[PDB]
């Protein structure tokens, strides 16, 4: 029975397969040959984020745009006002081992995690005047590999043991859980709707997720090896994603099939963060060869560079008003750049 | 004529000042000070006020022989100052050994226990201990002037040359014992290399320029050659510590 | 959270006297304190400041030069020792804490007084209004008056705002003249551009009568104005 | 076995649902990128006295 | 100029401070890495000196520091965070000579951590356990069912060189790598010493490369 699944599942796979190429009545580029390149865009480094020991491991932008969060495996998450360059709080973390850290949209909140399978919540307006831990999360058989915001009072976290979940904080529950993938999920990404979210999950594959429902809605399997990070497009109907195998790629959901892949033959080192600008034209790609890359989102062209730092770019993030990125390191700085 | 050695030595003379002038702006704006790096940077700091000077001297020699220098304070400061480097790129040297040849024999102590402004406060302390020889030195250049002047530099040399020595000495001993790894000869040929330079580089200049002082002849063709020598240290200096 | 002063008393003219303020329930290592006066019926006027970490002790001109200020953290304690006492420093001290960082809410927090009776260039805040009849469940406003503009180039605004009721301490309403505090009814509001202010309750109901004080913090001698009172 | 049915119920969940041709997205792609140029300062530089930094 | 933002810059200041006082003394501790197979003597070495993610574990000897994490709970592909460990000073290392089932996953488990880009320098360190078990075993069975092309004599000292032998060969560049090896015992604990010795001279490296010699 088992060969009769298998050959059951490979022929609607060909069913699947035969379907999404009938839609593919022509190719972005095609399209996109007309519009006029962006040209050349030279971005400069205006602020310079210094006090982190050890490599820093992960980012967010606040909602403001004005406030921004670190964390470092040296045992600290800092929050640094960008305007000026001060520091706001320094919170010291119980674990050292940190992969991720978020921003809560009111400001009120922020979460960490790493290999310690715990989630945590720091509450920073507190009545005391000190930082507090208000919730550990503690349901994962693996290490967190990201985490976001939803509201103040519900949280999304992906870890390694290939599951997702979807957390009440308040009760400090599993309110439901993502099943489906079969390697370590590394990245994940919330709508601006705030009713489906996508992750990359080592298996060469993406999967759509509806939050409400719990179940999963389509699947991409256009890479060929581990993805390690993804964001939404800001209109909610896309997504982009890199690879280990220094490729990024395109993917929307109604088509439900690639439609672009960037890639160039000088480059053989694997892509760890990726972001859009506010109007979605640019892609920022951070990589492993110490600097950062600015593609056109429609052309497939390189359109710039950014070669600030001197080790493995790990974080990199745009303001919600877009007006600056920030791009951290393995070299213990953080860039601002416009 | 000229004397080749001056033209040579003006050749020389802006490739070490550029390369000091490069290690101590990577030392300071793009490293993570560390002890080693304070005296680095000392170092080279001395050794780029030394060659200024010599510059300016010989282009002054060139000037008196060819052309013309009629300025009195101009000259006697940058000889001050050059006096001053040589004496204290010696200083720093030693130490630098010394710290070297610490840090390889009492190392737990080193990494646990070492007060974190050392390196700043000896490094201040041969500057004012630079100082005031250079000072006493010029105040005076008969024969009790001779006399101090004999006195000091004997002992300066009396007491930092076979501290160098013994601690580089020391140093290669131990890390010979131990050593089991196989490529470890290349740190021997430069911990060899830097005594050479330092013996050969540290004798001369000091040397003559007491038996100077105390006869104003001699040096049939030495002086010119020592003279030479004592600035291809500066230049050597930067690859030898830094790069190597 | 409180803060708890004592050291008060009587005392003869020219002579020496120390106050203490002791803070329990909040982290008093990272705030700085101020010391506030209140004459026995006038309003109130700043008299000292000390930062987190004593590195800036800024005094008052009525009192710089014979007042001290000093601060214990391990113990959690601040003092004021004061020297060469006239006629004109009775009054009621009052503990306040203060803590400076980018979206904070200095002034929140103030103690409870201490009396002392002794035996027989800068901004100017005008509240001329000093009395004002009021009904329950009618709107009031309140003015304040400035003599420079108190906004800044970042965009800020500092004029605060303070409650005095009838035998109590005084409490933080709005901070930057925008901002609502924490714990306050949600009908209190304030707006006005720079050199003229204006407070707005609306749906006034009891516990709101008492005397409302309004302060600049802009420069270093911090400044208080007469105050408004209301009356049923 | 006890995953075979749960995978096919779930290819075939994911086998039928409706899917616009490529041409509608890529369109719908532009459009967007396009109406929203003017509010991308990295896109468009600005000048020195609104930008922050 | 600044109305309150003194204040500001006052608390970022002792932020800053506080945060290098911080490091200069996580600068002075070292961080070791344990591995092991599952069920070996991974806690037995640290049960014997006086000491689920990672079940970070610390001591001290000689006025210096110590810090050892457990890896072995995490249960998943380490390709993907095993790079956190770049830093340390040892990959400490835990075989059984007994079982006899547990060993051919030791030696590729063994190589794999060798031959790692990240520890290319790293000296590792070497743990022989469960010594008497594993001498009465191969008195009791032929060490020769799990190595075919084994040919030395049936006595213990012939196969404990054999073993040491076939694991220390793994290593392929031994120029940078300094490999050591030592027999663990039941009793008469040592083993704190024989991890002091390798970390004195890692330490001796390390101000060898922050000096300039190499
Ligand atoms: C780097 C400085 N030295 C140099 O360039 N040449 S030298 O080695 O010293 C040299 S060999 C030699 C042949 C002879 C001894 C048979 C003569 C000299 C020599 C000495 C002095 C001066 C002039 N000088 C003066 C000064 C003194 C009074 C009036 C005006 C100038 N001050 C100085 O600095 C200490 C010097 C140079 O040494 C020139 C040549």
């Amino acid at each position: 029975e088992l060969d009769q699944l298998r050959q059951e599942a490979e022929q609607l796979k060909n069913q699947i397969r035969d379907a999404r190429k009938a839609c593919a009545d022509a190719t972005l580029s095609q399209i996109t040959n007309n519009i006029d390149p962006v040209g050349r865009i030279q971005m400069r480094t205006r602020r310079t984020l210094r006090g982190h020991l050890a490599k820093i491991y992960a980012m967010h932008w606040g909602t403001d745009s004005r406030l921004l969060v670190s964390a470092s495996q040296d045992g600290k998450l800092i929050i640094w006002d960008s305007y000026t360059t001060n520091k706001v709080h320094a919170i010291p973390l119980r674990s050292s081992w940190v992969m991720t850290c978020a921003y809560a949209p009111s400001g009120n909140y922020v979460a960490c995690g790493g290999l310690d399978n715990i989630c945590s919540i720091y509450n920073l307006k507190t009545r005391e005047g000190n930082v507090r831990v208000s919730r550990e999360l503690a349901g994962h058989t693996g290490y967190l590999s990201c985490c976001r915001f939803l509201d103040d009072n519900q949280i999304v976290t992906s870890s390694g043991d290939t599951t997702c979940a979807l957390w009440d904080i308040e009760t400090g529950q599993q309110t439901t859980t993502f099943t489906g993938h079969t390697g370590d999920v590394m990245s994940l990404s919330l709508a601006p709707d705030t009713r489906l979210f996508v992750s990359g999950a080592c298996d060469a594959s993406a999967k759509l997720w509806d939050v409400r429902e719990g179940m999963c809605r389509q699947t991409f399997t256009g890479h060929e090896s581990d993805i390690n990070a993804i964001c939404f497009f800001p209109n909610g109907n896309a997504f982009a994603t890199g690879s280990d195998d220094a490729t990024c790629r395109l993917f929307d959901l109604r088509a439900d099939q690639e439609l672009m892949t960037y890639s160039h033959d000088n480059i053989i080192c694997g892509i760890t963060s990726v972001s859009f600008s506010k109007s979605g034209r640019l892609l920022l790609a951070g990589y492993d060869d110490f600097n950062c890359n600015v593609w056109d989102a429609l052309k497939a062209d390189r359109a710039g560079v950014l070669a600030g730092h001197d080790n493995r770019v790990s974080c990199l993030g745009v303001t919600d008003d877009g007006m600056a990125v920030a791009t951290g390191s393995w070299d213990s700085f953080l860039k601002i750049w416009n | 004529q000229i004397p080749i050695v001056h033209w040579v030595i003006m050749s020389i003379s802006p490739v070490g000042f550029v390369e000091n002038g490069i290690l101590l702006w990577f030392l300071c704006f793009r490293m993570r000070r560390n002890p080693f790096t304070v005296y680095i940077t000392h170092l080279s700091i001395a050794d780029i006020s030394l060659l200024f000077c010599i510059f300016i001297l010989s282009i002054d020699y060139a000037l008196d022989y060819e052309l013309s220098s009629g300025h009195y304070y101009t000259i006697v400061t940058l000889s001050v100052t050059f006096l001053f480097g040589y004496n204290t790129g010696l200083y720093l040297l030693t130490a630098i050994s010394v710290e070297r040849c610490l840090s390889v024999l009492y190392p737990i102590w080193y990494r646990c226990h070492r007060p974190k402004y050392q390196s700043a406060l000896v490094c201040a302390l041969l500057w004012a201990l630079s100082c005031l020889v250079t000072t006493m030195e010029y105040v005076m250049c008969r024969n009790d002037c001779r006399a101090v002047i004999i006195f000091i530099a004997i002992l300066s040399f009396l007491v930092f040359t076979p501290l160098m020595l013994v601690s580089s000495t020391i140093l290669v001993v131990k890390i010979r014992k131990n050593t089991w790894a196989s490529h470890s000869s290349k740190l021997y040929i430069v911990i060899m290399v830097t005594i050479i330079i330092f013996l050969i580089f540290a004798m001369p200049m000091r040397l003559l320029y007491l038996l100077y002082y105390e006869y104003w002849s001699t040096f049939g063709n030495l002086h010119h050659i020592s003279l030479l020598f004592s600035t291809i240290n500066s230049s050597a200096n930067p690859f030898i510590y830094f790069f190597v | 959270v409180q803060l708890v002063e004592s050291g008060g008393g009587l005392v003869q003219p020219g002579g020496s006297r120390k106050l203490s303020c002791s803070a329990s329930g909040f982290a008093f290592s990272s705030f700085g304190m101020h010391w506030v006066r209140q004459a026995p019926e006038k309003g109130l006027e700043w008299v000292a400041y000390i930062s987190s970490g004593s590195g800036t002790i800024y005094y008052a001109d009525t009192v710089k030069g014979r007042f001290t200020i000093s601060r214990d953290d391990p113990k959690n304690t601040l003092f004021l020792q004061m020297t060469s006492l006239r006629s004109e420093d009775t009054a009621m001290y009052y503990c306040v804490r203060s803590i400076y960082y980018y979206g904070s809410s200095p002034f929140d927090f103030w103690g409870q007084g201490t009396t002392l009776t002794v035996s027989s260039s800068d901004i100017v805040m005008t509240q001329a209004t000093s009395s004002v009849p009021v009904t329950p469940g009618e709107s009031v406003s309140i003015s304040c008056r400035s003599s420079k503009s108190l906004l800044h180039s970042n965009g800020n605004t500092y004029l605060y705002w303070f409650l005095q009721r009838p035998g109590q301490s005084p409490q933080l309403l709005i901070y930057r003249m925008s901002n609502l505090a924490s714990g306050v009814p949600d009908r209190f509001s304030g707006s006005g551009s720079g050199t003229a202010f204006t407070l707005t309750i609306s749906r006034l109901e009891a516990e709101d009568v008492g005397v409302y004080y309004c302060m600049q913090h802009l420069e270093y001698p911090l400044t208080f104005g007469a105050g408004t009172k209301l009356e049923l | 076995i006890a995953q075979a049915r749960k995978l096919v119920e779930q290819l075939k969940m994911e086998a039928n649902i409706d899917r616009i041709k490529v041409s509608k997205a890529a369109a719908d792609l532009m459009a967007y990128c396009e109406a929203h140029a003017k509010e991308d300062p990295l896109l468009t530089p600005v000048p020195a006295s609104e930008n922050p930094f | 100029l600044s109305a309150e933002d003194k204040a500001a810059v006052e608390r970022s200041k002792m932020i800053d401070r506080n945060l290098r006082e911080d490091g200069e003394k996580a600068a002075r501790e070292v961080k070791l890495l344990l591995l092991g197979a599952d069920n070996s003597g991974k806690s037995t070495i640290v049960k014997q000196m006086k000491i689920t993610g990672i079940v970070e574990t610390h001591f001290t000897f000689k006025d210096l520091h110590f810090k050892m994490f457990d890896v072995g709970g995490q249960r998943s592909e380490r390709k993907k965070w095993i790079h956190c460990f770049e830093d340390v000073a040892a990959i400490i290392f835990c075989v059984d000579l007994s079982d006899y089932n547990r060993m051919h996953e030791s030696m590729k488990l063994f190589d794999s951590i060798c031959n790692n880009k990240w520890f290319t320098d790293t000296s590792i360190i070497l743990f022989l356990n469960k010594k008497d078990l594993f001498e009465e075993k191969i008195k009791k069975s032929p060490l020769t069912i799990c190595y075919q092309e084994y040919a030395g004599s049936n006595t213990y000292e012939e196969a404990a060189a054999y073993i040491q032998c076939q694991f220390e060969d793994l290593n392929k560049r031994k120029d940078t790598k300094e490999i050591y090896t030592h027999f663990t015992c039941a009793t008469d604990t040592k083993n704190a010493q024989f991890i002091f010795d390798a970390v004195t001279d890692v330490i001796i490296k390390n101000n060898l490369k922050d000096c300039g010699l190499f």
